[PDB]
């Protein structure tokens, strides 16, 4: 499964943009291209998500009447819009799939595909620690305290890669990912601990349930 | 009183004992997408067969109910008398028995046919 | 006092399991012939009078989305289609330039004209002279080239006309086990569709399950009993569509008023294509019509049941969808053997808050379809002569849900689709398939010497 | 004079390979295991009725 | 470029080709081995 994006681009206010995302590997009609949009120490929003099955959409409220999502069933691209661009648009744009995508069902959410990330510029979940300063070999231990409870994902982001899923279902490992990565839960808090931290796992660590995420956690080398 | 077909399954394993004739009764029953009745009747019979041919190898062939003579070993979910047949529904106790069916299956067509009836053969010259 | 091992042969001992199934549908429906209609051709008589046993005390656990029924089914509906389109004439020489123009009619330039008049050639029954043919085709049927048109699926797949012999009418199917299986039925008033069921029933054949193939809106379906059922694999989850099941049905009627000609050109020798000839009367387009009145305690029933389940005191917000294929954005349905695409931009336009006539819904026709979303095959549906008037029951829909809410209490729903794998598991949510494990053994005081 | 195939406006045409005959071939009838046919065996049996033998 | 013992292997052919419609043709080349094409007077 690969998910091949277009460049990034600058625009100026008012204009619009467009973005597109060829997958490969994979059925495409079988579930559903989320685009999600990362700015830079901002927490991530979800914008919406297309079933390539008939062209589905479904649009965040605070996009609704500026954005459109289509896509070309033959050449398997998603296609995205956003019109009226203002300051508050600067962001990476990502399009993700989930893990699980058979003919029986699928689980949108557990975003284990993601594109190379388009940088445009124009021109709940409580997660804690903000930053974590750790020497290799030790522990880190992050938390994310939910409201709603449900399938809970951590994503790790090294820095200038896309998000990698590294688990979901608060408990279970993606593939890969060493038994070093364990997750645990208690009540409405979830722990994300990484035994013996290697120079690899340093960057910023995401919680996320559903389409919603936390604000992140940075461990960085000292 | 007549349950029907898997009347007696939230009963318990001695009331759900007077039902054997009712399961037993309806588990024969008597271009393409016509060929699908077809396969599956024939694996209808083969399993059929398959759990006769069982049923034959052991010390039973007279269908419904047998007796053997096999120790119950203690290790197969020590309980009682009494708290198996009016305490414990046939799905339950398989559910805890699935580890030591082919044991005991290994225990009834090799331990006894084979050993009783050559046991006869050697009564039955004189 | 020691206990001994006895075989018990015919306990009730089932366990979840997944077989083959065949089909049963009555026989009057047999009676019907018409040279096989969709499938009853050798499919087995349903049993006169049908047993069902209820399984006093016993609890089964049902999981409707977890359900292979559905998979056969839809598998099943699928090699249907390609086994009814195989023998059907094939349209391979159809794909010839089209010199398109209006209809004859008169104005205004906001009636789009939709109806393209078609001049080509065509191969006669000799390999000889060709044939200065015309028909009568739908804008979504066609697509200019750089008047001259083309088919829209000229470089898509190829195209098959379907029989006017067969007919797309769904038929009640009961679907039924071989022996040694069964199929466990909830009979409760209250089930959601998921979990522990306190009444189950054991039967051979379900009841007469129509394969209504619609989006959006769930056409000629099981009523609910008492309050009217929402049905979802994860609320929580706004990826996941929410099947609602209603109580009383809405009825809706649809009609085609452009009563049309066959046109029987020969694409000979032997293959002869039905093409559409002029229109006697009115140039006017397909319309559905849903009760006002229906729909209003219809949808205030169902708002209520919503609030159960997103907190008490909440906005509902109902929008139609944001877009896609036509397939999905528009009531996608089979009435006549034509294939309507309404607007469904009229019954999902309200917003509700915590505390006389009829609803015309504008629908196009499209002949050439690739339904399932199947890339090989396309079918062109032949032309039906008549005013077609067709009166359904709406008796369930398909929403999904807006995501990435965090602020505000209010939620929107849009019309969703796409898979017609819900179609069936608005129908197949109170059925399991189970095999019959009937060897147990148990310990008693039972030997011989 | 230009002619054509009286079948064409009709139906498609296949040619009978020359490798098999159209020679009738005796064929006995046979029921399976559970089925008999039954024969009558009368001088004037003009078929319909009781059969004596 | 050359030698005359290369024996090209490798052929650029050009022909027509029917297209989607059943009428205008479709002027198109590929490059086929020798094993696959054979020349006729
Ligand atoms: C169809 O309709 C039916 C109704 O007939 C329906 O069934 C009920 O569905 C509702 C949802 O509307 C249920 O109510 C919720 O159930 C949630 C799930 O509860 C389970 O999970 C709890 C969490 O377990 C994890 O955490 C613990 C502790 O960390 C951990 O040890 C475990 O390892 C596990 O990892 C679990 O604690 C809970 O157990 C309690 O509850 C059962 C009763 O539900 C009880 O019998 C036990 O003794 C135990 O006390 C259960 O196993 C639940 O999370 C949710 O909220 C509760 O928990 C949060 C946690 O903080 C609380 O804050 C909150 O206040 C709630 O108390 C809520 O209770 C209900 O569970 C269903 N009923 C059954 C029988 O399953 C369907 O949902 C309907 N379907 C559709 C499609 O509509
Ligand atoms: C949800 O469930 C409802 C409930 O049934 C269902 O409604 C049914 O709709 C269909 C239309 O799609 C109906 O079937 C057609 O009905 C018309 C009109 O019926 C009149 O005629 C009879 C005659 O006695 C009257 O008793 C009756 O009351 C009406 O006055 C019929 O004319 C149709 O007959 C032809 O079509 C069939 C299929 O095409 C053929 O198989 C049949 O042999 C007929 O063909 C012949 O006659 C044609 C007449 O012109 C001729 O042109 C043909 O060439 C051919 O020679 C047809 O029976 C039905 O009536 C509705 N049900 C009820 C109870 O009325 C919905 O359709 C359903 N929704 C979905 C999605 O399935
Ligand atoms: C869809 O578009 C197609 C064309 O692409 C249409 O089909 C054509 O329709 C026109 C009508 O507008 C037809 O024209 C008519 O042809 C008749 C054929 O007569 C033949 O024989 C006579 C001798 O008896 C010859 O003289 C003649 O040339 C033909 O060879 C004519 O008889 C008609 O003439 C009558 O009507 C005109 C109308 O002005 C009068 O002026 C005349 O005096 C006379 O009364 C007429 O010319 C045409 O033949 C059709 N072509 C085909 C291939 O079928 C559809 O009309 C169009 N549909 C819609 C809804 O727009
Ligand atoms: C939808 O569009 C279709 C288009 O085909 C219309 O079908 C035609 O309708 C007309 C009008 O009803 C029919 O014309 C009728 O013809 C009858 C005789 O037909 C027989 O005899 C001829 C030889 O003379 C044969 O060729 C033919 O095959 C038949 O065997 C007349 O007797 C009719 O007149 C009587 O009825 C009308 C009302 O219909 C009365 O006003 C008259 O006074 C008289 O009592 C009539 O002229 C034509 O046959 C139909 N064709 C077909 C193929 O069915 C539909 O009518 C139209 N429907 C609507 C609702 O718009
Ligand atoms: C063959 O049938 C196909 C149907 O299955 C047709 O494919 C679709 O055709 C429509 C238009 O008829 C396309 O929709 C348009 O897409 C463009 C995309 O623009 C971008 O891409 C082009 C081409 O690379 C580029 O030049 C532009 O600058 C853009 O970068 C939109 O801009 C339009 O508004 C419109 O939406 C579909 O995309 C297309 N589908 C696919 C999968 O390509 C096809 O046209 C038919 N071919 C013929 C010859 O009739
Ligand atoms: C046949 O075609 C004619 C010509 O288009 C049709 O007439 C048109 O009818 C419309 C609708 O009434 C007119 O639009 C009008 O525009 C004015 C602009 O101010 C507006 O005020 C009116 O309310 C109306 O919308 C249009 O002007 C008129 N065109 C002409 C040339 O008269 C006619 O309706 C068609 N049918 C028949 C049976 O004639
Ligand atoms: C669909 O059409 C039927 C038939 O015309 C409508 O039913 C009629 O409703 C009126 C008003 O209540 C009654 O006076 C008639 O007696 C009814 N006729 C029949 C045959 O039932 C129905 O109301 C229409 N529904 C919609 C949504 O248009
Ligand atoms: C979603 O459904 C799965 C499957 O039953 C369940 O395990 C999970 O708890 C559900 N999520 C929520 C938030 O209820
Ligand atoms: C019975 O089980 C026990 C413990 O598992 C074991 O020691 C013994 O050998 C078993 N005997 C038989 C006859 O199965
Ligand atoms: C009950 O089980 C125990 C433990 O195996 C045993 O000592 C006792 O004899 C059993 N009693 C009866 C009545 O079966
Ligand atoms: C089945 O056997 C396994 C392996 O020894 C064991 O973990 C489990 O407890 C056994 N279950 C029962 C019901 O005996
Ligand atoms: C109909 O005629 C008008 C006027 O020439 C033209 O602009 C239009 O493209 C034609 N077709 C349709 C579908 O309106
Ligand atoms: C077919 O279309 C061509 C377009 O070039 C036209 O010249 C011809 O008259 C049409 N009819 C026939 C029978 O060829
Ligand atoms: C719809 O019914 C609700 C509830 O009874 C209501 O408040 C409203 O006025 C009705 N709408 C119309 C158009 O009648
Ligand atoms: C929804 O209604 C809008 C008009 O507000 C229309 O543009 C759009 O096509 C409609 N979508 C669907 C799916 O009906
Ligand atoms: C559906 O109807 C609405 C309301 O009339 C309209 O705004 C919209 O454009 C229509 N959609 C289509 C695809 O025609
Ligand atoms: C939806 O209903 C509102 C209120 O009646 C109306 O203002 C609006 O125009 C409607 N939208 C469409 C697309 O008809
Ligand atoms: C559809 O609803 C109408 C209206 O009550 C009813 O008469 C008809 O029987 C229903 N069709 C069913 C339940 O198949
Ligand atoms: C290549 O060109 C030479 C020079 O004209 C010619 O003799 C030869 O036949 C051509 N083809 C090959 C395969 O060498
Ligand atoms: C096909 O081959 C002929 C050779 O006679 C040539 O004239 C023509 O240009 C070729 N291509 C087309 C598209 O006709």
């Amino acid at each position: 499964v690969r998910l091949s994006q277009s460049g990034g681009q600058m625009k100026k206010p008012g204009e619009s943009m467009r973005l597109s995302c060829r997958a490969s590997g994979y059925e495409f009609l079988n579930c559903p291209i989320n685009w999600i949009r990362l700015a830079p120490g901002r927490r991530p929003e979800w914008m919406g998500w297309l079933k390539p099955r008939g062209g589905a959409v479904n649009y965040a409220r605070k996009f609704q009447g500026r954005v459109t999502m289509t896509r070309d069933v033959y050449s398997d691209t998603a296609f995205l819009e956003l019109r009226s661009l203002t300051s508050d648009d600067t962001a990476v744009y990502f399009c993700t799939r989930g893990k699980y995508c058979t003919a029986r069902d699928y689980y949108n959410w557990d975003f284990e595909h993601w594109g190379r990330g388009a940088p445009v510029t124009v021109s709940v979940l409580t997660q804690s620690p903000a930053t974590l300063s750790l020497s290799p070999g030790e522990t880190a231990i992050i938390s994310c305290r939910t409201s709603q409870s449900g399938s809970l994902a951590w994503y790790q982001q090294r820095p200038g890669q896309a998000p990698r899923l590294v688990i979901y279902s608060g408990s279970t490992r993606a593939a890969g990912i060493p038994d070093r990565f364990s997750g645990s839960r208690w009540g409405a808090d979830y722990n994300l601990s990484i035994s013996n931290l290697e120079s690899g796992d340093f960057g910023v660590y995401y919680c996320q349930q559903y389409e919603f995420f936390g604000q992140g956690t940075k461990v960085q080398v000292d | 009183v007549f349950l029907g077909f898997l009347g007696a399954a939230g009963s318990t394993m001695g009331a759900a004992s007077m039902t054997l004739t009712v399961q037993a009764r309806n588990l024969l029953s008597g271009t393409v997408w016509g060929i699908k009745q077809l396969q599956a009747r024939v694996l209808a019979v083969e399993r059929y067969l398959r759990d006769q041919q069982l049923l034959g190898i052991w010390g039973c062939s007279g269908k419904l109910i047998c007796c053997t003579n096999v120790p119950w070993n203690s290790s197969w979910s020590n309980r009682n008398l009494s708290e198996i047949w009016d305490n414990m529904t046939w799905l339950q106790w398989d559910k805890e028995i699935s580890n030591y069916t082919q044991i005991i299956y290994g225990l009834l067509e090799e331990s006894q046919n084979q050993q009783e009836k050559n046991e006869q053969d050697l009564l039955a010259l004189d | 006092e020691n206990l001994w091992v006895t075989v018990y042969y015919g306990v009730p001992v089932w366990k979840d399991a997944e077989t083959t199934l065949f089909c049963a549908s009555d026989a009057k429906a047999y009676e019907t012939e018409k040279h096989n209609v969709w499938a009853t051709c050798a499919c087995v008589p349903t049993d006169p009078n049908p047993q069902e046993i209820h399984l006093e005390n016993v609890t089964e656990e049902f999981n409707m989305w977890k359900n292979n029924m559905v998979e056969q089914m839809h598998t099943d509906i699928i090699s249907l289609w390609d086994q009814s389109l195989k023998p059907c004439v094939k349209l391979t020489p159809l794909c010839v330039t089209l010199q398109c123009t209006n209809v004859t009619n008169n104005i205004t330039d906001d009636m789009r004209g939709e109806l393209k008049n078609c001049s080509f050639n065509m191969t006669t029954e000799l390999r000889d002279k060709k044939q200065k043919v015309y028909s009568l085709f739908y804008r979504l049927d066609v697509v200019q080239i750089n008047k001259e048109y083309r088919l829209i699926n000229c470089n898509t797949s190829a195209i098959t006309q379907a029989c006017p012999k067969v007919s797309f009418e769904p038929i009640p199917i009961h679907y039924c086990a071989p022996a040694g299986f069964a199929i466990l039925k909830c009979k409760d008033k209250k089930f959601n569709g998921t979990g522990p069921c306190p009444s189950v029933s054991t039967v051979q054949c379900t009841h007469g399950i129509k394969p209504v193939v619609s989006t959006q809106l769930l056409l000629n379906g099981s009523l609910a009993e008492e309050e009217v059922m929402i049905r979802s694999e994860n609320i929580t989850n706004n990826a996941k569509n929410i099947l609602v099941q209603f109580n009383t049905p809405v009825q809706i009627n649809c009609t085609r008023p452009n009563n049309n000609t066959r046109k029987s050109i020969r694409i000979g020798p032997g293959q002869a294509f039905y093409a559409t000839g002029d229109i006697i009367g009115d140039i006017r387009q397909a319309h559905c019509n849903v009760s006002k009145a229906t729909w209003n305690e219809t949808l205030g029933k169902v708002v209520k049941q919503l609030r159960k389940h997103f907190g008490n005191n909440t906005i509902i917000r109902f929008a139609n969808s944001s877009g896609g294929d036509l397939e999905v954005t528009t009531h996608s349905f089979n009435c006549g053997g034509e294939f309507f695409y309404c607007n469904t931009s009229g019954l999902f336009n309200s917003t509700w808050i915590s505390n006389n006539d009829s609803i015309t819904l504008p629908c196009r026709i499209k002949q050439i379809i690739n339904m399932w979303q199947r890339i090989g095959q396309a079918m062109y549906a032949p032309p039906i002569q008549g005013v077609i008037r067709c009166v359904s029951n709406i008796t369930g829909l398909i929403l999904t849900r807006d995501g990435g809410a965090n602020n505000t209490s209010t939620e929107t729903f849009r019309p969703g689709g796409g898979d017609m794998r819900d179609n069936w598991r608005s129908e197949l949510y109170k059925y399991k398939v189970v095999k019959i494990e009937p060897l147990g053994v148990a310990p008693t005081r039972c030997k011989r010497r």
